[PDB]
């Protein structure tokens, strides 16, 4: 009964790049097929001269059978008639490492204390998504508020991806 | 057979096992015929691609998907995959063997014909 | 938008039979079509030390899918052996990740030949 | 209570096997010199098997010692390389199967190793 | 200028083998390598000045990389303990070597650039 | 019956280097195992400042299977006590050509005519050759005149090599 076309889901109202902005600890994510960023996840999001969004996230990254590595990322946001809608054009600062280019959502925020991203790779044809992730973050990285928690629950449910995230570990694995 | 594949890893340091082989054929006017087609084995190799019969003369491709095999372990690879391009049978019965190794930012090819 | 002109793709061809850069060497460079169609794009031969420089410039050089063909098989013939291939293909998306330079190096055989990358934060 | 340690050779010249490669096998000894270990030559498809059995095959540091030069020098060319020649630690953690793979010029050569359980 | 140039490079991340460890050893009557050269390789992958023209003579040389060194100090785990690269030089004339090397972790390729 | 021990063999007497200078064309030779030089054979005989014999020559090589090349040979001649015995190092100035280091004696030369070289390069135990090559030199290319073809003869065959020597073709081969 729950709809769970990627075209019906809510996204973020009047999104913000600037309040958006600084660095945002990511909690939880789910994965998608071909998983890149394992744990220790941190991303820095700017605003442009020209108003564009941009970010800069670091992160342990698990390559061939098992070699870790600490990925610099960098990915640069182009708008969309809708202003929590971006198509992210992303690589790393090391070639080998993954590029691509992802619709990037913002599904909600509060600036302060949490952020739910969401991306659909992928399509089946009645709507729905056949490969997706999405990222839970928050400004302070011991935890979440229990409003917020409730909020990012209820936020998982509607994405249709419910119980489908890994928690993100920080360590200090990647430490200059 | 009259042509094998055999593809190693580099870097695992084995076979590649499952690496997608497309071999084309040149047609009169300038394009390619996909002549045959299948995957490496558990020991990398790919047996049973065509009959001496099939196998005529002309200018043929050997096409190595790397790229797929490099992501699906995490690497963003710089080729998008290995042809190896040579004309084949001009002088009657060889078995040719085209050998691959494989590295994200380097392969080298070889051919081992005989007869 | 004008920018210092230090070349963002140089190849490099050595003759693993001779010991010594593999000297005037045809390499033609494609760019991948809409239609699927390899375009003509730059086009040189290999210098003295084996090194073609200044195939194309920053700007020209864009967001791509990339054959570099070497004329092994020209190089072979004028020389006496009769190679295996026809051409040397090195096939590669360049530009999709950042501004970087890229180096194509290949280390020529009769019956064999390697290819390596150099690409550059 | 087939062997462990299988050696193939190719010439990136002539396109085929290197026949008659000459490959001398050596193992490393507590005081650091080299034991002649295993010998022999390659055959027609320039594989050289039976080079030795699991048993003896026990653990320690391992040298592959290629004769390339007799090779090029057999047929004309004054090649760069001795030799070639490949160094590894073997059986540091039960049984494996080594296949030491070489592609030969007179000036390069690339060499490979494709282990297995 | 400089008589022998080693050059490294890696073949899983496209660039330049930075910082690689790497020995040249002359044989001797004996048949013992003696130490002869040491250094480790530059930002673009470049280990120059090795030797003087005068000082590099007729013998065997063995060119000693530290793959494993570089392989392990990255978190992978190589084949190889070392690459060698052993060859005559000097005996035909005054000329100028290069070794270059690309590396992998089972795997590595070693080609000569001498000049006349 | 005849004896064939190297060390037996007549060299030239007071062989002069300056004499011998110039151009010499290879008329016929005796292959060692592993043969090189093939045909088209000229070589240029030079003294130095010190007194020091060297030389030069152009040659047809066939390498691998079929492959076939113009050869520029070099080599230095260092003295013996004996005039006429040399070793010769020499290699080419394409590195992948074959290098060495051989004896090299003037067995007779008239140095307006003729010069019969001979190398010892592995000796059996009772002193005789195991394995050797030969050359066979003239001034004029066109041949020679009765008189030094019967000297020539009979310097094979105390060499212990009559019968033995291959003709060195001369047709251009090596020149643009
Ligand atoms: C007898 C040597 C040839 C004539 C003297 C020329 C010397 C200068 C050239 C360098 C030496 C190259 C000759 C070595 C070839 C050995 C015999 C062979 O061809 O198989
Ligand atoms: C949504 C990722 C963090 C916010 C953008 C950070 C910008 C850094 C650039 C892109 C990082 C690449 C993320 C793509 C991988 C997502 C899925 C995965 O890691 O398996």
């Amino acid at each position: 009964e729950r709809d769970c076309r990627v075209s019906s889901f809510r996204v973020k109202e009047n999104f913000d790049k600037a309040r958006f902005s600084g660095t945002w600890y990511a909690m939880a994510k789910k994965d998608p097929e071909g998983l890149f960023l394992q744990d220790n996840i941190v991303a820095e999001f700017s605003v442009d001269e020209t108003g564009q969004m941009s970010a800069t996230a670091k992160g342990r990254v698990r390559l061939l059978n098992n070699w870790d590595v600490c990925a610099d990322m960098v990915g640069t946001f182009t708008d969309t008639e809708d202003p929590a809608k971006f198509k992210m054009k992303y690589w790393g600062v090391a070639s080998f490492l993954q590029k691509g280019n992802d619709d990037h959502w913002i599904v909600d925020t509060d600036y302060d204390t949490y952020a739910v991203q969401y991306s659909c790779r992928l399509l089946n044809l009645d709507g729905t998504c056949a490969d997706s992730y999405s990222f839970v973050f928050s400004r302070d990285p011991n935890g979440l508020p229990p409003e917020a928690q409730k909020i990012v629950r209820q936020r998982q449910e509607e994405l249709c991806l419910a119980r489908q995230y890994r928690l993100i570990v920080h360590n200090g694995y990647c430490d200059g | 057979c009259p042509l094998m594949v055999k593809v190693l890893d580099a870097v695992r340091g084995s076979p590649a096992i499952n690496v997608a082989v497309h071999v084309f054929r040149k047609a009169a006017d300038d394009t390619w015929e996909p002549f045959a087609s299948g995957k490496t084995s558990e020991s990398g190799e790919l047996h049973g691609l065509t009959t001496e019969e099939e196998f005529v003369e002309g200018i043929y491709k050997v096409e190595i998907d790397t790229k797929s095999y490099w992501k699906a372990l995490g690497i963003s690879p710089f080729h998008e995959h290995a042809e190896v391009v040579f004309t084949a049978n001009d002088s009657g019965p060889r078995r040719y063997t085209i050998a691959a190794l494989l590295s994200p930012y380097s392969y080298s090819t070889t051919a081992v014909v005989t007869n």
